[PDB]
């Protein structure tokens, strides 16, 4: 019927406490934010389902 | 402010009633330690160079 929702802190993942790698990370603009929206989206069809 | 912060997520001055994941925080470092060890003499560059 679910399964654990999962949430990721992308720039975490990717840049892990290093400013200098997140300001590189924004030179790919949206994919942090559009990973997150889709692992939100599974989140919350965990509660619907 | 938490709202304005939700205005901006949402890129949007109006909300609607819910729950939305803002910019994630993370406890910052309070001081730096450094640890090396404790040898107090000088490299032998000098025969070598």
């Amino acid at each position: 019927v679910s399964m654990t929702k999962t949430s990721v802190d992308c720039t975490m993942y990717i840049c892990g406490d290093s400013t200098e790698c997140s300001n590189l990370l924004l030179q790919y603009g949206s994919f942090c934010t559009q990973l997150n929206r889709a692992l939100t989206g599974i989140a919350v069809e965990q509660d619907k389902n | 402010d938490p709202l304005s912060e939700t205005k901006c997520t949402l890129k949007s001055f109006t909300v609607e009633k819910g729950i939305y994941q803002t910019s994630n925080f993370r406890v910052q470092p309070t001081e730096s330690i450094v640890r090396f060890p404790n040898i107090t003499n000088l490299c032998p560059f000098g025969e070598v160079f």
